[PDB]
């Protein structure tokens, strides 16, 4: 369960990322794909070329739906409503890939938040990356 | 990961009794009914809507005999299993892009497979060896993708 | 979430272990530590081979907790409280093996249950340990 | 794992950089308080109460220091790997009794830690090579468990 100093953690955390959040989204991508090469298997449609312009508007997309989940943390189950259903009927990653994304996006915070990303504002974010991953993977049976 | 002279014995000697075409369509298709976002990679095979539509299905049924078939062939060489299935990781990651994430699942099902059909001869001792058989095998499909 | 059918198909399995339930339980258990080893790092104080009067008088344990939140499937958070306190407070054993002792219960009944252990039913046991599994790691950070 | 030669000399090149000491400590500190489960194998360390009182505590920083330690000098060993580790995968297993999921958990905690300490110059392709390292080292020290 998010505590209320989780959410006040986030929300000042990703107030700080700000309009950077769009490329973060990307970066985590990238640093996924790299890391954890088994991710790609979910993007054969893709452009997976250095600096792809596809890959940079899934980050976008990405980091729009995190910044919609700050913004409605009290209530991300019915925030994430339309997306949980499009990942449980349509997109099926499967569950473990979730852990991965979550991790190189806390990467991605920590190289660009050297402030922020304090000991309990990593501990809140890792919450808060596992409970979307959580709803995003409500559905799926 | 590898298993003891009388691990591999025992292995043997309970997949001589196993029939292969069976266990695989019965393995694939508990794999689709349990954790039913694997079937993403089957959309081509028809109907999926129910456990009886996934068990049945007989493109499901022709698969299962097709994967568990080179499953069994690898049983024959445990010393060399990334050898053994390199050429199928090479495939799954480079032209079929499935996670080999589902190679540990199907492992999981299978094991559940072979207690349901053989009962209390599937003790505690012969389902260490296979979780050893079915780990190996989930790494070897997995270590050629990039 | 567990759907109706999955209730009704836990609670058919489950009654149908009926008396066996402590039995499975020290079966499971012991599936556990033979299957994976990394699992007996949490018993340094138990004889852990078979015949085993301490994972005989756990698997008692494990089988009651699990009769209970069968008996309250629609609140298993509330039913298992004090089992999930005392799992995030002082045992603290690492969430992928709940994943673990889940399997071993599967092949377990699976084992003992040719008739009962259909497709369908394999499917609601999978969920409800899952289920399970999250209530009791539910309350560790 | 298996490192490239261009990977090799990226891990070689970033650790050169690296306080051991600070980052150890920081390291196992985060790790008991992201992770505070695991502060079960932590209880002579005394004061673990707040995130300031394990980031500042003594013992952990010391043990911090000894366990980077050991994982510095395996940085001489990243084609065996699992032979460095031996001695000390059998005394997690037999003598302290560590799941090695922990092993995991400080991987992934300890790249965030020098992403946080090196920000841009953790690149994604540095980051990968490091995930490579704490990957194989976890997998080393989990290699002798029984
Ligand atoms: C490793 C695989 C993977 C993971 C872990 C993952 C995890 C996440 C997370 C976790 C925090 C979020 C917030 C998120 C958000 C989104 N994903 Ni994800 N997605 C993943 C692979 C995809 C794929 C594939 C698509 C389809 C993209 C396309 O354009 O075809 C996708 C599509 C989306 C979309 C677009 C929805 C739409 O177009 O209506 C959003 C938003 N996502 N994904
Ligand atoms: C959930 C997905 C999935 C799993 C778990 C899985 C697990 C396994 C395992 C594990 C023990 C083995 C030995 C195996 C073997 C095979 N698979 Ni897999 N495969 C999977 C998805 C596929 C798909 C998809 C194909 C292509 C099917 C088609 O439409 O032709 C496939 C094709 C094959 C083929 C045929 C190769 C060819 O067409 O040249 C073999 C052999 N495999 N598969
Ligand atoms: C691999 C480790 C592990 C797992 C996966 C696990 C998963 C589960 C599950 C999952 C469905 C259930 C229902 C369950 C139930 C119980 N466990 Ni578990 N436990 C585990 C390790 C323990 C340990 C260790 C103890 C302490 C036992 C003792 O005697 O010291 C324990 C104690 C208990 C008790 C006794 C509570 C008491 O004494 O008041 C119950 C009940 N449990 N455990
Ligand atoms: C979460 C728990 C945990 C983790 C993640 C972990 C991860 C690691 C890693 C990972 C890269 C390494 C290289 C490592 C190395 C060591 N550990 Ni760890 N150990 C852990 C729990 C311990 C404990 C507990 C001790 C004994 C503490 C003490 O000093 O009494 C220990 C002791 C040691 C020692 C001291 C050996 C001796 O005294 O003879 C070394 C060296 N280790 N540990």
């Amino acid at each position: 369960v998010l505590s209320p100093a989780d959410k006040t953690n986030v929300k000042a955390a990703w107030g700080k990322v700000g309009a950077h959040a769009g490329e973060y989204g990307a970066e985590a991508l990238e640093r996924m794909f790299l890391s954890f090469p088994t991710t790609k298997t979910y993007f054969p449609h893709f452009d997976l070329s250095h600096g792809s312009a596809q890959v940079k508007g899934h980050g976008k997309k990405v980091a729009d739906a995190l910044t919609n989940a700050v913004a409605h943390v009290d209530d991300m189950p019915n925030a994430l409503s339309a997306l949980s259903d499009l990942h449980a009927h349509k997109l099926r990653v499967d569950p473990v890939n979730f852990k991965l994304l979550s991790h190189c996006l806390l990467v991605t915070l920590a190289a660009h938040l050297p402030a922020e990303f304090t000991p309990a504002v990593h501990a809140s974010l890792d919450k808060f990356l596992a409970s979307v991953s959580t709803v995003l993977t409500s559905k799926y049976r | 990961v590898h298993l003891t002279p009388e691990e591999k014995s025992a292995v043997t000697a309970l997949w001589g009794k196993v029939n292969v075409d069976e266990v695989g369509g019965e393995a694939l298709g508990r794999l689709l009914v349990v954790y039913p976002w694997t079937q993403r990679f089957f959309e081509s095979f028809g109907d999926l809507s129910t456990p009886d539509a996934v068990m049945g299905n007989p493109k499901v049924k022709a698969h299962g005999k097709k994967v568990l078939g080179a499953f069994s062939d690898g049983l024959a060489h445990l010393d060399n299993l990334k050898g053994t299935f390199a050429t199928l990781s090479e495939l799954h990651c480079d032209k079929l892009h499935v996670d080999p994430e589902n190679f540990r699942l199907l492992g999981n099902v299978l094991v559940c497979v072979l207690a349901h059909h053989f009962g209390k001869e599937f003790t505690p001792p012969v389902q260490a060896a296979y979780q050893k058989v079915v780990a190996g095998v989930a790494n070897a499909l997995a270590h050629k993708y990039h």
